[PDB]
RNA sequence: CGCGAAGAACCUUACCUGGUCUUGACAUCCACGGAAGUUUUCAGAGAUGAGAAUGUGCCUUCGGGAACCGUGAGACAGGUGCUGCAUGGCUGUCGUCAGCUCGUGUUGUGAAAUGUUGGGUUAAGUCCCGCAACGAGCGCAACCCUUAUCCUUUGUUGCCAGCGGUCCGGCCGGGAACUCAAAGGAGACUGCCAGUGAUAAACUGGAGGAAGGUGGGGAUGACGUCAAGUCAUCAUGGCCCUUACGACCAGGGCUACACACGUGCUACAAUGGCGCAUACAAAGAGAAGCGACCUCGCGAGAGCAAGCGGACCUCAUAAAGUGCGUCGUAGUCCGGAUUGGAGUCUGCAACUCGACUCCAUGAAGUCGGAAUCGCUAGUAAUCGUGGAUCAGAAUGCCACGGUG
RNA sequence: AAACGACGAAAACUACGCUUUAGCAGCUUAAUAACCUGCUUAGAGCCCUCUCUCCCUAGCCUCCGCUCUUAGGACGGGGAUCAAGAGAGGU
């Protein structure tokens, strides 16, 4: 991928982890039905106050080694090409050709 | 549509503009890039120059539109004619 | 594509893995990220040294990278100081403390990675690819390998159109899954592009499968 | 088809009666692998037409089937737009299968109360040489003599 | 101490015990009228018994699991065939002639990659 | 009371581990119930190995995980000393359950 | 042409309209001043412009160092800008076709030929015979993975041949034969019996076997052809910009007004949808995740949540079918496409742009012209389910099964 | 449009290096040879290093964390250095 794109991922994840404490304890008020609409509205408007890419939903899953949005495996953490290369070279334990 | 638990969704900077427009002196249109902000009765009468992608288009707000997004009254792409309407 | 990688087709039969550990995918991604980082750091550092391969074991709260190399003395250093120097960086990169092992590889001209290495250096220092490959294959045949196959492709001799040349001696049964088909790749960064080199070394027929 | 001369796979033992011809007929009738519904429908039509005729069930089915089992069909082993048609006498193995296929094709042509009633009429009239399968067979037999220059 | 025979057809396991008791049938804490749906299964789970005289001569306490209705029927058939063979040692020839000893090894084929089914391929683009 | 579970990628590295643990339990204690296997899990992956437009070049990769379980043989204090030893060769995950 | 994309509201995202930066978002060398950092007020769509209460973190002889930021540059950083007609790597096609070659010898001055042709035989350059051929390599097979039978080793979370009681439930005492779990072996090797053939190779039938000629499937894809496809996974030689093709943010577009083409789904109806009971599977997932039960719900779901890193607990009474009525060939109790009203879940935020739920509305269609596509056995059809990336989004993809 | 390909007669990564024999192997009509050779057996002369052979000390810990602590150990610190030597290796 691009250097700017890769830096965007770390910049988003850092601010998402830093503000994770506020996001959960702020959406808790919204989720709590037993609350006043005056505090519900305040919580709703205060959540849009923090910077946008501060949520886990606003980040992608580019592969660590190279960087590729389309094509990824959560268990392996790399794109399809890199996963195949690692499997063929033996870097992934207990991974062989499936044939049933 | 959005769940009624969270209620209407508007921009934070939009509330300040709406308050300043009604209090006091509205002569210039309210310039907002936000289109997801729901319309409120406070904005009735006031001019909203809503951005659609190229340039802000003026929208005159009446009581008919309340439970609709402000971006609905803003075409995204210009249409003139498919058969080369010159 | 014509040929599949001959390692990961018999990894489960006769060939050993280059990474031996376990995970429940709670930490699998970070484990391979760490393995990739340590492998690339070792490759970048031990450039002059002819590193044969890098195996990694990851026991509980510790790691053990068993580098196999042809000339271990350069990595070892006097009184074993260089290994201690380069062990702390690996330990702090991987988090858990490390214990680096070094294994000398007998017959340095019979290893796939070793024979794929230094031919790129010859190409960089402008040694003719044909004579280089011929010397490599004849030395490998003389040392005892039953079959050697060397392919070199891409901008050979600084020409205008890239091609693919290859030499082969003895027998290279790529289709059988009961033989040592140790294979590795390498690339050369010359003045007019990049040259790809592939080497297949068939040593013998390992009867009985894994574990001898 | 080119070098292999296949045999024949065994058919269901027909648990109700034991007729391999009946098993072939129900296998031709069934579609989408839904054996249960097709077998129920064919059994109901089986009973209805047997009790409408009066004679024994299978002994009437065989005589109604042999009366529209064709003898000679017409084929065309020609290539190109121009075609020559040659009559070929059907073997007994394919004769019953073709007759059953014609019967099931003609069955789904009447707007009766149910599929069983659709089957029953065109299955019973075959004994008296009436219906649609017999109507098409008496023209298939004429096709052979329509142009029998090459045989 | 009564011996028995085991039977499987596609993916179903059925084991049936043989005892001198005359014609007491219960299929996995059920009966033929319970595990039913079509007469074909009932007929096919009694063919070794209906062969010569064993219709009402020894009871059938089988319990069967897995597969579908036809798979369970085939598994029960193979199990009773093996049980009768082990019990008598002379009905094996008749069972081989009827084709009951030979277990049907046919199972569902795997789905290939690029194909919509095991052998059905996507339609060619009008070329 | 106590049980030991072993997860392995290959059976070669787990059969010897089970043999070692049962011989240690025989040295310290007796009355072993034997290592019981559990249904192994096979995680599949489909990777299209072509780095561009070709939805016909696929590879099927498989990760196998085998489970072994060893229960109590003689619950005492000495039998835990020989079982709380250093971990075995890398590649075998050992879980200790107590209750 | 349901291709990269294993799944676009901002993210991804490059394009456009608007705003900002000139050693930069992303490194190394630096001179300083402060460790950082933690809440926060305004302008602003944000990028960043200011303003504060602050932290005064651990380190020797203290002009200190980790490390963090701000200012000033310089090399430099940067490009999804181009050149797959410079390439590495990877991949498609012929084709899982059966051929492609070499060493020695021989033949012809020589390009070259034999070997590789000819006779049987085959899935096959598989084997035999004959022959200036003799051998070998890449190759077609086997070794590798799954399944089809049996034996043994060890029985919990998996089973109940035998017994006891019962809360009739595997409930648990207990029983380690079985269904099953996953390890090692036996086992099918033309082995034999006849016929055929050239006294062979090989073929046809059969006593045995779960199995018969590769038992049934998968992986394995030669020499090479297509300047075949990717310089936008990545790397790489020149060429191009360094106040801009580079860097940051907000809103739109990839999902679009007259159409055509391709691959799939719903269907057309009495083989059917409808209302109420009721069985039969396998393979997989689960830790800020799967999520039992109770209660509100006509509903997607909501409060409550136990158990579960998982043979234990969930996802998840599988459908087809089977039982009974009902619909009688019908603008149909057929098709659920369009449209209006109000919501439920996930997501700072579904108007551009997800899905589920209710009410109503009820487009076509009523078996499809030339010309075409796949399949020879648990295969074609028909029914349901799981899983990949994923906050949510399949009629697609990848696999299990039921019937067949 | 286009597309040819001649010299490690630049043994060029330097294993301490350099020796004889022991047998396999390519060389062959055939048994030596030059070696094309990877080892195996033997001696180290030697460029090199390490434990060293000096003395003192008893320096000796190890279970229970530490306290004189017991069977026993292969157990054990400081200092300048060598004549020859007993063993391991070759950064």
């Amino acid at each position: 991928a691009k250097q700017s794109m890769k830096a965007r991922e770390v910049k988003r994840v850092a601010l998402a982890d830093k503000y994770f404490a506020k996001r959960a304890e702020l959406k808790a008020i919204i989720s709590d039905v037993n609350a006043s609409d005056e505090d519900r509205w305040n919580a709703v408007l205060k959540l849009q106050t923090l910077p946008r890419d501060s949520s886990p939903s606003r980040q992608r899953n580019r592969c660590r080694q190279t960087g590729r949005p389309h094509g990824f495996l959560r268990k392996f953490g790399l794109s399809r090409i890199k996963v195949r290369e690692a499997a063929m070279r033996g870097e992934i334990p207990g991974l062989k050709k499936a044939s049933w | 549509p959005r769940s009624l638990k969270k209620g209407p969704f508007i921009d934070l900077h939009l509330l300040k503009k709406v308050e300043k427009a009604v209090e006091s002196g509205d002569k210039k249109p309210l310039r907002t890039w936000s289109r997801r902000s729901t319309i409120f009765p406070n904005m009735i009468g006031l001019t909203i120059a809503v951005h659609n992608g190229r340039q802000h288009v003026p929208v005159f707000v009446t009581d008919e539109m309340v439970g609709h997004k402000l971006g609905e009254f803003a075409p995204t792409r210009t249409y003139r004619g498919h058969a080369a309407d010159k | 594509g014509q040929k599949v990688h001959p390692n990961g087709i018999r990894l489960g039969i006769v060939k050993p893995w280059n990474s031996t550990w376990f995970a429940n995918t709670k930490e699998f991604a970070d484990n391979l990220d760490s393995d990739f980082k340590v492998r690339q750091y070792l490759t970048k550092e031990l450039a002059k040294a002819s590193v044969s391969r890098i195996v990694i074991e990851r026991p509980a709260k510790s790691i053990r990278v068993t580098i196999h190399t042809a000339r271990p003395g350069i990595v070892i250093g006097k009184k074993g100081e260089d290994v201690e120097k380069l062990r702390k960086v690996v330990a702090d990169i991987a988090g858990v403390p490390a214990q680096i092992n070094i294994a000398e590889v007998r017959k340095p001209e019979l290893d796939a990675k070793l024979v794929a290495d230094s031919i790129t250096s010859q190409l960089e220092r402008r040694v003719m690819f044909r004579r280089a490959m011929k010397r490599a294959v004849q030395n490998a045949m003389r040392l005892g390998a039953k079959g050697i196959k060397v392919e070199v492709s891409g901008r050979l001799g600084g020409a205008e159109i890239a091609r693919t040349e290859w030499y082969r001696e003895g027998r290279v049964p790529l289709h059988t899954l009961r033989a040592d088909i140790d294979y590795n790749t390498s690339e050369a960064h010359t003045t007019y592009g990049v040259i790809g080199v592939k080497v297949w070394i068939f040593k013998g027929e390992i009867l009985g499968g894994m574990a001898a | 088809p080119r070098r292999r001369v296949i045999g024949q796979r065994k058919i269901l033992p027909d648990p109700k009666f034991g007729s391999e011809l009946l098993a072939k007929f129900v296998n031709i009738l069934m579609v989408d692998g839904k054996k249960s519904t097709a077998e129920s429908i064919v059994y109901s039509a089986l009973e209805t037409l047997a009790q409408r005729s009066g004679k024994s069930e299978l002994e009437a089915f065989e005589v109604a089937l042999e009366n529209v089992r064709p003898t000679v069909e017409v084929k065309s082993r020609r290539v190109g737009g121009s075609t020559y048609q040659v009559p070929v006498e059907v073997r007994p193995v394919r004769r019953n299968a073709l007759a059953m296929r014609w019967i099931v094709e003609a069955a789904r042509k009447r707007g009766d109360k149910s599929m069983a009633l659709r089957l029953a009429n065109e299955l019973s009239d075959a004994a008296e040489n009436k219906g649609t399968a017999v109507k098409k067979r008496e023209d298939v037999h004429r096709m052979a003599e329509a142009n029998k220059a090459f045989a | 101490n009564q011996y028995y025979g085991t039977g499987r057809r596609k993916s179903s396991a059925a084991r049936v015990f043989i005892k001198p008791g005359n014609g007491k049938i219960v299929i996995n804490q059920r009966s033929l009228e319970q595990y039913f749906g079509r007469e074909t299964a009932r007929m096919v789970v009694r063919q070794p018994l209906e062969l010569v005289d064993m219709v009402e001569k020894l009871d059938l306490y089988i319990t069967v699991k897995g597969g579908g209705i036809s798979g369970q029927a085939g598994a029960i058939r193979h199990g009773i065939t093996r049980a009768l063979m082990e019990y008598d040692e002379s009905l094996r020839s008749e069972l081989r002639k009827a084709g009951f000893v030979t277990r049907d090894a046919r199972q569902v084929e795997r789905k290939k990659v690029g194909l919509r089914k095991a052998r059905r391929r996507p339609q060619f683009s009008k070329r | 009371r106590i049980r030991i579970r072993l997860k392995a990628f290959d059976h070669r590295l787990i059969d010897q581990a089970t043999a070692e643990i049962v011989e240690t339990a025989k040295r310290t204690g007796a009355q072993v119930r034997g290592p019981i296997p559990l249904p192994t899990r096979k995680e599949r992956f489909t990777v299209l190995i072509s780095p561009h437009v070709n939805k016909d070049a696929r590879d099927q990769y498989e990760i196998r995980t085998h489970l072994r379980l060893v229960d109590i043989v003689e619950p005492t204090e000495k039998t835990v000393d020989a079982l709380m030893r250093l971990d075995l060769a890398a590649g075998v995950d050992v879980q200790i359950s107590l209750g």
